[PDB]
RNA sequence: AAAUAUGUAAGAAGUCCUUGUUACUUAAUUGAACGUGGACAUUUGAAUGAAGAGCUUUUAGUGGGCCAUUUUUGGUAAGC
RNA sequence: GGAAUACUGCCAGCUGGGACUGAGGACUGCGACGUAAGUCAAGGAUGCUGGCAUAAUGGUUAUAUGCCGCCCGUCUUGAAACACGGACCAAGGAGUCUAACGUCUAUGCGAGUGUUUGGGUGUAAAACCCAUACGCGUAAUGAAAGUGAACGUAGGUUGGGGCCUCGCAAGAGGUGCACAAUCGACCGAUCCUGAUGUCUUCGGAUGGAUUUGAGUAAGAGCAUAGCUGUUGGGACCCGAAAG
RNA sequence: GAAAUUGUUGAAAGGGAAGGGCAUUUGAUCAGAC
């Protein structure tokens, strides 16, 4: 029998309106590093072809893997490195970082997946649309940065950009985060595949293998 | 045919068993002929123990 | 007919192939019989002086 | 006629000795010492058939649990249908050495504690754990007397 | 009770995100690119018409 | 379909609800869950599940156990909760003045105790004298010791007794457990 | 019960859970222990060991009233004073007003000498004692006194 | 002398300092094994994953298999 | 020399057409727009209108049309088979009971437990009551003669749920049941070492042991009932050539 | 006074079997209810 309408209602309403001026200044400040990173990396290379020499740009340090075939008839190591990564039906896909040991994993599976290098477009979009996370062993859908403070909150992530900017800027906690999401359902691709037989490699005019810029047009088809 | 961790058993029944078969039905009764019998016993020889 | 080692493989991974568990203080049986018995002296003799010492 | 299943059947190339390797064996072979927990490797020596092991055991590792007159004790774990024996073998010390990788792995122990007690003594704090290998950085490629040679495919027989 | 979609559903994109807002105003995706004026190299052309 | 990790549709292997019919035993139950969804205490979890268990996973307990445990270092003035049933012994000379509850007590572990000077309470009485067990000692009977376990994992070089309805010297004494008849196993 | 059994649920299956490869049959390796040194041997080795054979001396005529001797420990000595005078004796008994416990009047052959006793002396007739058990009723105070 | 397949390790049951026990061992105050006391958690010693982990009792059916790519042995050779 | 347009990519740019769905049911949350009460497309459909009120929608049923559909049961690696059984219908028709057991569950009492062979009584094969025995359990080990379970807070080490104290709290210390691993102690058998004594051949005190037991170390059992598994019985049902 | 099997009357289908599944048309027949 207490007052319990305007006290604990404004002080709720004051602490949400400081998280959302905290999570305005932290996206107004990543707007501003993404752009100067793109436009010092264009005017690398042009400062190199002015001088006569060539811009050798960094490797990616991110791919994203979708599996492509079913689940029969899979011989027992690509079985188990599928069950590793985490691509356990057709059309799922996961965030993998790129280092020497995830490399020989990628050459165990080649035959069975799709992978490519994502850009932050595809990256935004696959998480405002099909993103689920991992809340006592259940798949919650995120609608709202609560569940991002509540969880990931341990490791400075409190909102979903602050989620998209751990991803794509490759950071500390990748690993926590990229294991807080569930991995992506897709559908299939709206337009098709492009092929008439999709199990040969991509060099040869099939699907599996690394197409490395293309994934972005294949991913934005089926999401 | 000996199988499944088992004690050894020594049941006795290789006869014919089933025509020497003995139920006990008339406990009741011969309990009823029993007082009977002490009754009139001791009603003939009375007043003895 | 006679023999074939298909099927095993399969049959051994269904409830998985094991390691043992294994503890600290293992058996002292099989070791050297010299070094136990003065390893039994060297232990009560421990235990005394802790229970002597150590309040 | 019959299998045989002798206790060094299938033998003939495994336990000879290597090319200009015969003869006996040199002293720091009798000089090691050997510790209970130490991690050893299998090896047999053909011309000691005293405290020789069984041809399954040729290639593997284990601990030292027991340590006698001239021998060792080493525990093994066999894969025995679905599960995992331990096997308690007891070798003469000229069928077995050390292992290397847990002479580098304590190495990396005490430079690991080398190199905390230095980070506290400067007031930082350092990583220790290894990486894996990582993709490459950005750099620049001049050209200065490095003009690149256009290179084309050969014919087949012409200039042959 | 239901998955409401942000990249439609504006109100859903203006609950999850307060920049999006100012990003609309000020329209920072058509974001017009200051002009520079380098030049490529002798050599650059060259090795790349011929040789 | 999806490449499945484990099995669908499995079981936790625990029981939920007790098998019995005594209906008090289901109060005593509803209680216990009603305390521990509504508590933080971590020792109404431990009783109520120790409210499910059967008859050989609840051995009873004796008054000399009682006694040794209380002769622990400070543990003198504590209350002694056993899911289960409290027997007496005659080898003990001397009780002291103690709180048990228990959910069964035998006729001389009853006089035994309130003679000493003791009380015999039941666990709803526990559970409103202390509804987050404050100052208790739970004590639980030898599981391993029953008639049964005697023979369980028999085997060459085992060491347990066998599954055998008579003795003497002419039952299982001969070839297999003497070096002089064949083999020693 | 048979409403409670299996033979109930599997009405409508064909073989009545007894396999359909299998066909079952009569007695499938003989009638009761055949067998068991030839076909069954791994069973009776593994399961009951020491099954065939003889050992030790035969006995002609063994009367089992000859080898009556039941056993009762020390620390159950106590029980054969009953309640109400037991308590009297714990607390008031001297080397003079001593209770005298005949223990085969209650059934026992042999005095044995597992557990303690209290401090109190008492006279204990026996047929048989062990070494222990009477150095601890002499140690306690009291007498062990051969009947027979 | 490949490729493919294969054993082990990548720490808290760890490391370091100090000094207790012994009927073993040393010429010895030396060691060996097990300890007392003290110091070392933001990374506790590569990656990825982990649908809970560990343990026990009891019992069913089965113990005629066959086909395909690849590697093979005997028979000119076969759906031998 | 100055441009444009292709090609690829981005927009938290606008806008038209079509299809499927509307789960939930007082309020509670996160937001948006407004200086604010308020309003809203913000934790799942409402508003307005018409016809008909019965065979109209709908069910059942007999057919027609489009596409699909080999005869069941059984043995077999392999059945639509030119493998075996089956013309049709009704009724009958195949894991039962008992003696002795194993694991698990329920109940009663608990170092004990079991009234029902018998006796007393009765509203009479029921129900009620009871003495002495006896069975199993509370002691093992040895072929036997025989002997027979606390050095100690019924021991030390490693973990261990819960409880106690302190710190706002993770955390630190104390006590640690059940259980798991390990080193000891006690009882019986076996083997080695064999002393004071003695009708001088008996008595065996003692000290040990990479030996051995279905043992001890603050008891768990007995009785009744149930599913499942076992063995003997016709033994799930029907079937020889024989003696 | 069941079924197999048969007779009469009424309705229907039928160019070398009949029966079945999904969906709707046609004919016959029928309950609920506003
Ligand atoms: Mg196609
Ligand atoms: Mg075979
Ligand atoms: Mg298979
Ligand atoms: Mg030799
Ligand atoms: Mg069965
Ligand atoms: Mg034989
Ligand atoms: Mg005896
Ligand atoms: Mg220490
Ligand atoms: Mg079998
Ligand atoms: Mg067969
Ligand atoms: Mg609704
Ligand atoms: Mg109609
Ligand atoms: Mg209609
Ligand atoms: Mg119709
Ligand atoms: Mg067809
Ligand atoms: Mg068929
Ligand atoms: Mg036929
Ligand atoms: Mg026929
Ligand atoms: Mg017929
Ligand atoms: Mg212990
Ligand atoms: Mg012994
Ligand atoms: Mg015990
Ligand atoms: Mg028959
Ligand atoms: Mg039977
Ligand atoms: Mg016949
Ligand atoms: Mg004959
Ligand atoms: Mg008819």
């Amino acid at each position: 029998t207490a007052e319990q309408v305007a006290a604990e209602r404004a002080a709720r309403k004051a602490a949400n309106k400081e998280k959302r001026a905290i999570i305005l200044e932290r996206n107004a400040a990543y707007q501003k590093e993404y752009e100067t990173a793109e436009r010092n990396i264009i005017q690398a290379k042009r400062d190199a072809k002015a001088a006569g020499s060539y811009y050798v740009e960094a490797q990616h340090k991110l791919v994203f893997v979708v599996r492509i075939k079913g689940i029969n008839k899979i011989p027992p190591k690509p079985r188990k490195v599928l069950q590793l990564l985490r691509l356990t039906r057709i059309n799922s896909g996961t965030f993998v970082k790129v280092t020497k040991a995830t490399l020989e994993l990628l050459k165990l599976i080649e035959p069975y997946v799709a992978y490519g290098y994502p850009s932050y477009s595809t990256i935004r979009q696959l998480v405002y649309k099909r993103g689920f996370g991992k809340i006592n062993k259940q798949r919650v859908p995120l609608s709202d940065n609560a569940i991002i403070e509540a969880n990931l909150g341990k490791y400075g992530i409190l909102s979903i950009d602050d989620l998209i900017h751990e991803i794509i800027t490759v950071g500390p906690h990748f690993k926590q985060a990229n294991n807080f999401l569930w991995p992506f359902k897709l559908s299939n691709p709206s337009g098709g595949w492009g092929v008439p037989r999709k199990f040969k490699h991509f060099i040869q005019g099939g699907s599996f293998g690394n197409r490395e810029e293309f994934i972005n047009k294949l991913v934005k088809s089926m999401n | 045919a000996i199988s499944k961790n088992l004690p050894i058993l020594k049941n006795h029944f290789r006869k014919h068993w089933q025509e020497r078969v003995k139920v006990h039905f008339d406990q009741a009764g011969k309990k009823v002929s029993r007082r009977n019998a002490r009754a009139t016993r001791a009603a003939k020889i009375a007043p003895r123990p | 007919k006679n023999h074939t080692a298909h099927n095993q493989t399969r049959k051994a991974h269904r409830n998985g192939i094991k390691k043992p568990k294994t503890y600290k203080y293992p058996s002292l049986k099989g070791v050297d019989p010299k070094f136990r018995r003065n390893h039994k002296h060297a232990l009560h003799g421990t235990a005394k002086a802790l229970a002597a010492a150590k309040k | 006629m019959g299998k045989s299943h002798g206790y060094r059947s299938r033998t003939r190339y495994m336990f000879q000795r290597d090319f200009r390797k015969h003869g006996a064996v040199h002293l720091s072979t009798y000089l090691k010492v050997y510790k209970v927990g130490d991690i050893v490797d299998i090896k047999a020596n053909g011309s000691i058939q005293k405290g020789m092991p069984h041809k399954f055991y040729q290639g593997k590792t284990g601990v030292v649990y027991n340590v006698t007159k001239s021998s060792v004790g080493v525990i093994i774990n066999k894969m025995v249908g679905n599960r995992y024996l331990e096997k308690r073998l007891n070798l003469r010390v000229e069928h077995i050495k050390h292992s290397k990788c847990r002479q580098e792995f304590l190495e990396r122990v005490k430079a690991n504690a080398a190199k905390r007690a230095e980070a506290k003594a400067q007031g930082v704090a350092v990583q220790l754990k290894r990486q894996p290998a990582q993709p490459r950085e950005s750099r620049i490629v001049s050209t200065e007397g490095n003009v690149p040679q256009t290179l084309a495919p050969v014919p087949y027989e012409t200039f042959i | 009770v239901l998955k409401k979609n942000p990249l439609k559903n504006k109100q859903v994109l203006l609950r999850l995100n307060p920049y999006a807002k100012v990003f609309a105003a000020e329209k920072l995706g058509s974001k017009k690119a200051e002009k520079t004026g380098t030049k490529p190299a002798a050599v650059f052309t060259e090795t790349l018409k011929h040789d | 379909g999806i490449d499945h990790t484990s099995k669908q549709h499995k079981r936790s292997g625990h029981r939920t609800a007790p098998k019995s019919d005594n209906v008090y035993l289901k109060l005593l139950v509803k209680l216990y869950t009603f305390l521990a969804r509504r508590t933080d205490a971590p020792f109404n979890k431990v009783v109520l599940k120790a409210l499910f268990l059967s008859k050989i996973n609840r051995p009873p307990v004796s008054v000399s156990r009682i006694a040794r445990a209380l002769k622990q270092e400070g543990a003198a003035n504590k209350t002694v909760v056993v899911v289960g049933t409290v027997t007496d012994d005659a080898r003990i000379f001397e009780f002291p003045k103690t709180t048990v509850a228990a959910l069964r007590f035998t006729a001389g572990a009853r006089a035994k105790i309130v003679k000493a000077g003791g009380e015999c309470i039941t666990l709803d009485q526990l559970a409103v004298r202390a509804p987050k067990g404050q100052n208790t000692l739970i004590l639980r009977g030898p599981r391993n010791s029953r008639e049964a376990v005697r023979h369980f994992g028999m085997g060459p070089h085992k060491g347990k007794a066998p599954r055998i309805l008579s003795t003497g010297r002419k039952f299982e004494r001969a070839r297999g457990r003497r070096r002089s008849k064949g083999f020693k196993v | 019960p048979s409403r409670f059994t299996k033979t109930r649920k599997h009405r409508g299956h064909v073989s009545a859970g007894k396999g359909r490869i299998g066909k079952h049959r009569k007695h499938p390796g003989g009638r009761g222990m055949a067998g068991g040194q030839h076909h069954h041997r791994i069973n009776m080795d593994k399961y009951h060991p020491g099954y065939f054979g003889k050992v030790g001396m035969r006995y002609f005529h063994k009367q089992q009233a000859h080898f009556w001797k039941p056993v009762l420990n020390l620390d159950k000595l106590w029980t054969l004073i009953p309640e109400d005078k037991r308590d009297q004796y714990l607390k008031s008994a001297s080397k003079e007003t001593a209770p005298v416990i005949d223990t085969l009047a209650a059934g026992y052959g042999k005095i044995l000498g597992k557990g303690r006793i209290p401090n109190v002396p008492v006279i204990v007739k026996a047929r048989f004692v062990s070494k222990l058990a009477e150095e601890k009723i002499r140690a306690a105070g009291g007498v062990v006194e051969l009947i027979a």
